């Protein structure tokens, strides 16, 4: 059908990818990849990809999806038809996503739940779920002695089993907040995405109200010092191995969320002619200051611990993704009435998590009912059909809230949309933009729209830079390759590192397979097949 | 076709003054949007401000320009001898493009 | 350093038709975006049409949309400016403009050639 929407103003374009961009990947991933790598030598492989490839290919996802009015999937038919499998992949990300994304919010319901008390549940172990080791930090300094704020999270939060080969029971109390989450999520989407007015100015100022809090009240510890010390200061023997080349890269495809079919989706409701780079530069300054500044009331409150308990810096904390929910705390324990600031932090998470997912569950059924636009048309179709698709990600979420969930929920986070499957993405768009469609004609284009050639920076990022980082990762990653391990101590299994490779791999395989598809359907010799697939069509 | 039209028809000044030319649009547009020209008589015109306020290449420096939306206005800080000449107002937001109806210096 | 310079025009028939050129010298040709503009007797400026860098995308006046082609050569610095058929409102001097950045104007401008129709 003819019918296609557009902004109603370039604020709502501004606050949409505002919500994107911002939220757990900042102020939950990124802290625990520096951790987990040591710290100061995480840094540099991160603004060398920066400053390469990651702000680039933001640009090109926002003007491809302005330039053709069209979702992840339909303008790939109007760049280049024979490539089209690109967004077949880029949906499949979105699909996996979508479905560990929302276990990390119903950690945080719990958390909020449990808030609600006379006294903070993780401030003193008189509680059944603690073991004899435990011992109170303002103790712990005076052989195996643990504290609170790791055994709430480990012995009720997760109920954490001995190994994945064991999942044991699903914990229901979880289960429901993992429900709950999906009404929430439903009864915003079913409509339509709107800003809604007055509601987004206590939306997107409260959060980072809040996150200021924290920073400061994390600067103000004993011992921030020593943390600081060791989040700024490069070990530069980790460079030697590939996998702290690998997170920093992919931190970025994922924070940015540039090879998911959210931002082309965001960017096809514009104006043809509207001059949208001044805010894609200004948003990544946003995203990229909000992640860095976060970094700073993390590892102050992990030097802080360390200073109380009397251990090393690295030893510390769980170098995996708990990180965030034993740290804050810790720090939210040193406040005055702490049930007030245990209520504020989860709800600004909370705040922080539901925009962004509500801005990629659209773009995914944007990008998806583009395909059927007749089929799926309004009415009961679309009320069927996100259901269709809400239920099956909550029953397939559901898989990892059980006692062995955290074991499954890891091996998501390193292998599905968060690894060696962006740069396969952003290897090919880069490679197709700039050397089949040509670069000059896209500069042509991309002149016709905003008024302005996009100049060397961008030109050369596209046609040189990124690519040979992406071969340079991909290659480095597999001829030294190490296995995976949770929390430095536990070895996985071979048939868990195969269920990984099978999730990368069921996201990478969609653009070599509709080529053959696409190729074996058209007629004629093979030298007129490819021509007429290398033109564009729609 | 968004018309411009320019207030002074034409302006004789001793050089010893200042004197400020009016530009207003149909149609609001973009700062980004509008450029001032200058024609001296008898020869082709050269750009004289762009972006509403940036000055050209070699410009006298004299001269500048403020304004926003449906108005904008060319101000000449101390007008001068060999400053004579035409200026036209253009807006480049969308098509066609659309020139002022120009205002003549002399005197 | 940049230069331009047009050829052709003169006196014709009304009804009839002409070809106007611009040569450029001393600039990357196939980037720049290019423009012709035409001052009228009176003395007033009216643009006529646009080409892109690669000739893909082109623009034309309201007045002139039915009449008038812009065209490229870009193996050897040339534009050129058809027109089918001139009116007596027509007749004027053309311009050669090397537009190519919308935010920053028409920064270089050609010597023009005279057109008047009988
Ligand atoms: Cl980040
Ligand atoms: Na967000
Ligand atoms: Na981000």
């Amino acid at each position: 059908p003819p019918q296609r929407e557009k902004w109603s103003s370039k604020i709502d374009f501004v606050l949409s990818v505002a919500g994107g961009f911002v939220g757990l990947g900042n102020v939950w991933r990124f802290p625990y990849l520096c951790y987990k790598n040591g710290g100061g030598a995480f840094l540099i492989p991160y603004f060398i990809f920066l400053f390469g490839s990651g702000l680039p290919v933001f640009f090109l996802e926002i003007i491809i999806g302005q330039y053709t009015s069209e979702g992840g999937i339909t303008c790939w038919e109007k760049i280049c038809p024979l490539f089209s499998g690109i967004g077949y992949a880029s949906v499949v990300i979105v699909s996996l996503l979508n479905v560990y994304y929302i276990v990390i919010l119903a950690w945080a319901t719990y958390y909020l739940f449990q808030s609600f008390q006379k006294e903070l549940p993780w401030a003193h172990c008189n509680h059944s779920w603690n073991t004899p080791h435990c011992m109170e930090d303002t103790m712990r300094k005076n052989t195996n002695f643990t504290s609170p704020v790791i055994e709430f999270w480990e012995r009720n939060v997760l109920s954490l089993s001995p190994g994945i080969d064991h999942p044991g029971s699903l914990k229901w109390d979880l289960a429901l907040c993992l429900l709950l989450v999906w009404l929430v999520c439903f009864f915003c989407i079913w409509k339509g995405v709107r800003s809604t007015g007055k509601v987004v100015y206590f939306t997107a100022t409260f959060p980072f109200a809040m996150l200021l809090v924290l920073l400061v009240r994390g600067l103000t510890l004993p011992g921030a010092g020593a943390g600081i010390k060791f989040y700024l200061y490069p070990d530069i023997t980790r460079l030697e191995d590939p996998q702290v080349w690998i997170d920093a890269g992919t931190q970025i495809f994922f924070s940015y969320a540039i090879c998911l079919g959210a931002m082309t989706s965001l960017g096809s409701y514009n104006k043809y002619h509207n001059n949208v780079y001044r805010d894609c530069m200004l948003l990544g300054c946003l995203n990229s200051g909000t992640s860095f500044v976060s970094g700073f009331a993390i590892f102050s409150i992990l030097g802080f611990m360390a200073q109380e308990q009397g251990v090393d810096i690295a030893d510390v904390a769980e170098s995996g993704p708990g990180l965030a929910f034993i740290a804050y705390p810790k720090a939210v324990t040193m406040m005055p009435l702490p049930t007030f600031w245990s209520i504020l932090f989860f709800i600004m998470l909370l705040l922080l998590g539901l925009d962004s997912q509500f801005v990629e569950v659209e773009g995914q059924i944007t990008s998806l009912v583009d395909l059927y636009p007749s089929f799926l048309r309004k009415g009961y179709r679309r009320e069927i059909f996100i259901a269709f698709v809400c239920s099956i990600s909550y029953l397939l979420g559901l898989t990892m809230v059980t006692e062995g969930g955290m074991y499954v929920f890891q091996l998501f986070d390193y292998y599905a949309a968060s690894g060696v499957c962006l740069l396969w993405v952003a290897f090919f768009e880069c490679f197709v933009i700039a050397w089949i469609y040509g670069g000059n004609r896209f500069s042509e284009d991309i002149r016709d729209m905003i008024g302005f050639p996009p100049g060397p920076w961008m030109k050369y990022s596209w046609a040189v830079i990124t690519p040979v980082l992406c071969v340079g990762c991909f290659i480095f990653s597999l001829v030294k390759y190490v296995p995976l391990t949770y929390n430095k101590t536990y070895v996985y299994p071979n048939w868990a590192i195969g269920l990984g490779w099978s999730l990368a791999l069921s996201s990478m395989l969609c653009v070599p397979l509709v080529i053959v598809i696409r190729l074996c359907q058209t007629e004629g010799p093979f030298l007129v097949r490819v021509k007429y697939l290398l033109t564009p069509r729609e | 076709e968004n018309v411009l039209t320019q207030s002074p028809a034409i302006m004789s000044t001793s050089p010893g003054e200042k004197v400020t030319m009016t530009c207003r649009a149909s149609s609001s547009v973009g700062s980004s949007y509008l450029h001032w020209y200058q024609q001296k008589s008898g020869a082709s015109p050269k750009l004289w401000i762009y972006s509403t306020s940036n000055l050209a290449s070699g410009v006298p420096a004299r001269f500048s320009g403020s304004g926003s939306g449906t108005s904008y206005s060319l101000t000449i800080s101390s007008v001068e001898a060999e400053d004579a000449a035409t200026y036209y107002c253009q807006q480049f937001s969308g098509y066609p493009l659309t020139f002022g109806s120009g205002t003549k210096l002399e005197m | 350093e940049v230069q331009l310079v047009e050829s052709g025009g003169g006196l014709v028939k009304p009804g009839g038709s002409l070809k106007l050129s611009c040569a450029a010298s001393g600039f990357t040709f196939s980037s720049y975006a290019m423009s012709w503009v035409r001052q009228s007797p009176e003395k007033r400026l009216e643009w006529v049409a646009e080409i892109s860098s690669g000739g893909r995308y082109i623009y034309y006046s309201d007045t002139v949309t039915g009449r008038f082609t812009i065209s490229r050569d870009n193996a050897r610095n040339i534009l050129h400016l058809e027109m089918s058929s001139l009116r007596s409102e027509d007749t004027a001097m053309y311009y050669c403009a090397r537009g190519e950045v919308r935010q920053r104007g028409f920064d270089y401008w050609g010597q023009g050639t005279t057109l008047t129709v009988s």
